[PDB]
């Protein structure tokens, strides 16, 4: 421990420095909130897109099915005579992630303002080569690397507060009415492209690669069972009155 | 940015020599006041204020001094050196009149010799030439031979108005011969002979008085001569029967005659010196003398006209007095009070309104010379002002009456520095009390935290207090003293080779105290020391003080106190021969105080701090001290070291020829430096590790034969521990002052050709190989390896008077060399371009790394110049003291004045930056929140929108 610094730079350059990359996020989260927009959406890609789920939850649940039934939909899917996929059918700079951009001009102007300073030390011992890293602004060959500036100070903020940030924030789950529309909507969202005939082929050949296995069969393994759940459930039913 | 700070933390001082011959004329006198002092410099002062308004120097080595100084109504005439070159100055502006060039003779008496109406030529005697001079323009005319000037010394030549020149020849002990000229040409009238054997000297004795009277007292028989030059035949003896005889055993007497310049006459009135301090004012009609104003003690006097009257001024040791042997004491409150009073020349009177009272702080300075100003005011008014001169060297003014007798006091013994250096202050009150709050010697769990809710319970208290002062606001330096978080702010103490301890403070530069010596003696050394730091509480800090004298031989040592000024009571007794040399060991006991032993000529080392600790550590350690002597005149560089308790005993020698090789100047290594980075990179990624040498002295030697092509300048690299010379470096046609300077491993050493006029500057660089040793422990019995030296050689186009390096505390910064130039600015500049790694021909990986192709070019930059405005007349030396925070050094600047300053190696990285806008960083920071409140509200209602919609 060596080169005593002052006791009024530490108030005028950590604090700041602290607060304008935390509010720096905030900003940047809020407007891109604000900034998301609706997309149009048209009924037909919607009523493909409940097609589409339909299909996958047959795919996925068929097991609890009379196989009548199972057969019956894989019928009316598949239809070798007319078929609804088949014949149904229709008629046919580089922004990637922009976060870096705002970063990198956020530190750029903190290195312009502060020409020659020492803002902190790193107790981590760091090689020499990165020297030219971290000072980019003072004169000296003898100093170790532990002393960075604001630059990799800001550089290291802006990471050590990425998981803080959702800390705050989280997720939402209300308004059951508009959870439907949410879910068309982003189900749709999902099939915006045009590639129908190739999605409509390709469903129809994977619902034929589908064997049919009834679960139901299996109901000799809970005659031979034994039921004490249902006393020891209906004994914390009974305290409970009526309001 | 040095415009910008002007004068915010640097300061100089002008400072002035002993005042040899000053005059205080100048009937109008505004604010002006001459001095010509006896170190070549030429000063104007303000009668006002005080301030230097005009100030020359010339010489100083040992020419150029000034010997007489006469003063017009306007302007000034002065000798320099010993007769060979005369200039005349100027009061109301500053430059020179005119100048002439004398001939080859030895300097003795000058004077004015007025035609009929006022004065036109100077008359200029030498040992045997004799010539005179014109005070407008200059121009030698009148210059001839006297009739016999072998054996004869021609001193005191008076003038007269009427158109005659005398002078006076006094031979040891023969005869006297008065000789006379005229004025319009060279034409020699007649010679009187007369015969004394009672007269010896006539260079400081007998004057003229009242018309071309010559007077000279006799202890002898206890006589006056008076004779007559302008008319009668011989002398008339003149017994003193009416006076109080008493002439001293062992004094020749003095007269004080005094004759106007401007007044063709003279006066008739005179002072006769008798014993050590017996004054009387006599008066000699034609044959008779009349005495008044028997003056007992008038320990001095002073005389002053200014028209048609009179004055002479008389001090006296008065205030209870009780006089001792030969100084006086006053017994009342303060002590050493003296007065001066007015006295009347024609008649004895004395004046009821002129009485001058004062009193001196230090004792035994007594006063030396004094001079007085009398001009008339009003109509019945007269006021004066007495300069009077302490013993050493110091100046003071007093004034007729006003509320405090001492007008302005100028510090005249601040000029010649002989060793300097520079402490810290003790403590501050809170750090104090935190220091003494923390310490614990032996205690539970339950008492730190009991001292820990204690210190919180101050804590609060004084935050409760600051709070009040803050809501309420809202609504002599010597006893602080503080420190501060950077301690800048340094107490230095100042030697004199007069002998007198200064010390002021490197913020303001205001003296706080000033301690004077006993006696010292001209050709004396000194040395200053600082065993006891301030950061401990326990005991009052220690420095110490070594001075010797060159010529009897006598070596003193004293225990003062650099804070206060008091000094302590423990002092050694000093015995046998006068103390050799003497180190400080950095190993400390007693308390928390450091060890001082000295060597004797009887080869034997004294301790000061005498315990038996401080014995029993020395014991422990005995074959660990070293010691090398080096001699001048004797050539012999031999060594001793400690055996056991307390024995000298010869471990090396070495004799270097003097009619050959003659030492001059040998620079060590500092105690105070610590080396941050033990090796250096080199071209792909391979280390190279330096040679660093705690115990290694370097001594210059100089050729005796002057000639101009054989000159021999060489070095010696030799270690103190081992008798082993590393490397000897020879030049082959150097010659003059050689300056060297030792740093870390690199020695930097200007010499001058002779062969082709130019300073030529050689860098010399220790390094050792790619593999190190054992690097735990350094010693030189083991080692046994020669490392490689480097040198290289630029041009600088300057003299370098003062070198000096700047050293920090851990040495992280760059190393910048700081040197001194006849015109007074210091220049500093960088090691890295003196460096011996400098390629000729530019090479790839050594232009990739780091290097500037070499070249032997130096230019003086104006850029790099600290001294902007102040500058230094004479650069003695200068001191570089490492501050406290890492990249500060105050370096101070002494020689005729006095400049401090703070130099920065590379820039500054350790404060914050001046131009930083705090509006801007508050702006923005206050405008990140107002948005981030404004966009909350506007995506909840933009989701609360999408959501019903
Ligand atoms: C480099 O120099 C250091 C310091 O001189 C050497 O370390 C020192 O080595 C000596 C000799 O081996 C050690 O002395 C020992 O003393 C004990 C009794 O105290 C004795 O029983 C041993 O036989 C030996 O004489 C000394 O303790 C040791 N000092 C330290 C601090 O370790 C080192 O060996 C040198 N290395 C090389 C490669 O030269
Ligand atoms: C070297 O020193 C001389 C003085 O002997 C400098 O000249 C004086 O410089 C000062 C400022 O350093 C000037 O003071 C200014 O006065 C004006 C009002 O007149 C005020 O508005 C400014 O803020 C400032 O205080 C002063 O006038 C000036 N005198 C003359 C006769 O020029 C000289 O500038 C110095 N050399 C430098 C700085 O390179």
């Amino acid at each position: 421990p060596e080169l005593l610094l002052d006791s009024n730079i530490r108030l005028w350059v950590v604090l700041p420095i602290v607060i304008i990359t935390f509010f720096v996020g905030m900003i940047r989260h809020y407007v891109s909130i604000l900034l998301q927009s609706d997309k149009k959406l048209t009924q037909e890609q919607v009523s493909d897109s409940q097609v589409l789920i339909r299909s996958r939850v047959l795919r996925e649940n068929g097991k609890y099915i009379p196989k009548q039934s199972f057969l019956t939909r894989k019928y009316y899917f598949n239809n070798p005579e007319d078929g609804f996929f088949k014949k149904t059918k229709r008629k046919v700079m580089k922004g990637n992630v922009t976060n870096v951009l705002p970063m990198i001009l956020i530190g750029g102007w903190i290195n312009m303002t502060f020409s020659g300073f020492v803002t902190t030390k790193v107790p981590f011992p760091l090689t020499l080569r990165f020297k030219p890293m971290l000072q980019q602004g003072i004169e000296l060959l003898t100093l170790d690397a532990s002393w960075v500036s604001s630059a990799s100070w800001y550089f290291l903020n802006v990471f050590g507060l990425r998981s803080i940030y959702s800390l705050i924030l989280g997720q939402d789950n209300a308004a059951d009415q508009s959870r439907m529309m949410q879910e068309q909507m982003t189900g749709a969202a999902m099939a915006m492209p045009a590639d129908t005939n190739k999605a409509f082929k390709t469903e129809w050949e994977a619902l034929e690669l589908t064997d049919h296995q009834w679960a139901l069969d299996d109901v000799e393994e809970e005659l031979m069972a034994k039921d004490l759940h249902f006393e020891g459930m209906f004994k914390k039913e009974l305290q409970t009155s009526i309001f | 940015v040095y415009e910008d700070q002007v004068g915010k933390f640097d300061w100089r001082q002008q400072y002035v020599g002993k005042v040899k011959f000053a005059s205080l004329e100048f009937s109008p006198g505004s604010k002006k006041l001459v001095v010509a002092t006896e170190k070549n410099v030429i000063a104007a002062l303000n009668s006002r204020t005080g301030e230097i308004l005009w100030r020359h120097v010339d010489k100083g080595t040992a020419e150029g001094a000034v010997d007489a100084m006469l003063l017009h109504g306007q302007d000034v005439i002065t000798v320099s050196n010993g007769g060979r070159i005369m200039r005349s100055w100027e009061t109301n502006i500053g430059g020179l009149n005119w100048e002439i060039t004398l001939d080859s003779g030895s300097f003795q008496a000058l004077g004015l010799v007025g035609l009929q109406e006022s004065v036109r030529y100077i008359a200029v005697l030498k040992k045997t030439t004799l010539a005179l001079h014109h005070l407008s323009s200059g121009h030698l005319k009148w210059v001839e031979h006297l009739p016999e000037s072998d054996s004869i010394h021609y001193q005191m030549v008076y003038s007269y108005g009427s158109g005659v020149v005398w002078a006076l020849g006094v031979v040891p002990f023969s005869h006297v011969n008065i000789v006379k000229f005229n004025v319009e040409d060279g034409e020699i009238v007649q010679q009187v002979r007369v015969s004394t054997p009672w007269l010896q000297h006539l260079s400081g004795a007998c004057g003229v008085v009242d018309e071309a009277v010559l007077v000279c007292p006799d202890p002898s028989s206890r006589s006056l001569q008076t004779l007559a030059l302008e008319t009668e035949w011989e002398l008339r003896q003149i017994p003193l029967q009416s006076l109080d005889l008493e002439f001293g055993s062992g004094f020749q007497p003095r007269v004080l005659p005094t004759q106007p310049n401007p007044v063709d006459a003279s006066r008739a009135q005179f002072f006769l010196h008798l014993s050590p301090s017996h004054y009387a004012l006599l008066q000699y009609h034609y044959g008779t003398l009349s005495l008044l104003k028997n003056f007992p003690q008038t320990a001095l006097v002073s005389f002053a006209t200014t028209g048609e009257k009179t004055v002479a001024a008389v001090m006296a040791c008065r205030n209870s007095f009780s006089e001792k042997s030969s100084s006086k004491d006053s017994l009342a409150c303060f002590n050493q009070t003296y007065t001066i009073n007015l006295y009347l020349v024609e008649t004895g009177r004395r004046l009821l309104d002129t009485t001058i009272t004062f009193s001196l702080e230090q004792s035994g300075t007594r006063p030396e010379r004094l001079y007085i100003q009398v001009f008339l005011k009003k109509d019945d008014s007269v006021g004066y002002r007495a300069l009077v001169q302490t013993e050493d060297h110091l100046l003071l003014f007093l004034q007729q009456l006003a509320g405090k007798v001492v007008l302005w006091s100028r510090e005249e013994s601040l000029a010649e520095v002989v060793c300097l250096e520079m402490v810290d202050l003790p403590l501050t009150g809170a750090q104090a009390e935190l220091e003494g709050e923390f310490g614990k010697k032996a205690d539970g769990l339950l008492g730190m935290f009991l001292k820990r809710l204690s210190s919180q319970l101050i804590l609060l208290q004084a935050w409760t207090s600051h709070l009040w002062k803050m809501f309420y606001d809202a609504r002599i330096n010597i006893d602080t003293l503080a420190r501060d978080e950077f301690n800048l702010q340094k107490m230095m103490v100042m030697v004199t080779a007069s002998g007198k301890l200064f010390g002021i403070e490197s913020s303001s530069g205001t003296i706080l105290w000033k301690q004077y010596l006993p006696n010292v003696k001209p050709d004396s050394s000194f040395k200053l020391m600082v065993q006891r730091t301030t950061a401990h509480f326990p005991h009052p800090p220690q420095c110490t003080l070594l001075v010797k004298d060159k010529e009897s031989g006598m070596s003193s040592l004293y225990v003062f106190n650099p804070i206060f000024g008091k000094w302590s009571q423990v002092a050694p007794p000093v015995l046998k021969r006068p103390i050799l040399q003497s180190l400080l060991l950095p190993v400390m006991d007693q308390d928390y105080a450091k060890v001082l032993l000295l060597i004797d000529d009887e080869y034997k080392v004294t301790a000061f701090p005498a315990t038996r600790n401080v014995l029993r550590q020395l014991h422990e350690l005995a074959p660990s001290i070293f010691f090398y002597l080096v001699d001048a005149e004797q050539g012999r560089l031999c060594g001793y070291r400690l055996r056991k308790d307390l024995t000298t005993e010869l471990s090396w020698e070495l004799t270097i020829p003097p009619e050959v090789q003659r030492i001059v100047k040998v620079k060590g290594k500092r105690s105070s430096e610590h080396v941050h980075s033990q090796g250096r990179v080199m071209g792909d990624r391979s280390v190279l590790y330096k040679s660093l040498n705690p115990n290694l002295l370097a001594v210059v030697t100089e050729s005796t034969d002057a000639h101009h092509e054989r000159t021999f300048i060489g070095i010696f690299l030799i270690d103190g521990v081992t008798g082993r010379i590393i490397h000897s470096s020879v030049q082959k046609k150097a010659k003059g002052p050689v300056h060297i300077v030792h740093s870390e491993n690199w020695v930097v050493y200007q010499y001058w050709n002779t062969k082709a006029r130019r300073n030529e500057f050689t860098v010399l660089e220790l390094y050792e190989g790619t593999e190190q040793y054992n690097a735990t422990a350094f010693s030189s019995l083991d080692r046994p390896q020669l490392p490689q030296v480097l040198q290289q050689s630029y041009i600088f186009p300057s003299s370098i008077s003062a070198m000096e390096a700047t050293i920090t505390e851990r040495g992280i910064t760059s190393r910048h060399l700081l040197i001194g130039l006849p015109s007074g600015a210091i220049l500093s500049l960088p090691k890295a371009l003196l460096d011996p790694r400098r390629p000729e021909i530019p090479t790839e990986q050594s232009r990739e790394e780091n290097l500037i192709p070499y070249s032997p070019d130096v230019q003086i930059h104006a850029e790099r110049f600290i001294n902007y405005n102040q500058t230094v007349s004479r650069m003695r030396g200068i001191y570089t003291a490492p501050s406290g925070l890492e990249s500060t050094c105050l370096v101070v600047a002494y020689g005729l004045d006095i400049y401090q300053t703070r130099v920065y190696p590379s820039k500054q990285f350790d404060v914050l930056k001046d131009d930083y806008d705090y509006v801007l960083i508050s702006s923005v920071l206050f405008g990140l929140v107002f948005a981030t409140m404004i966009t909350k509200r506007l995506a909840q209602v933009k989701l609360l929108n999408r959501a019903w919609r």
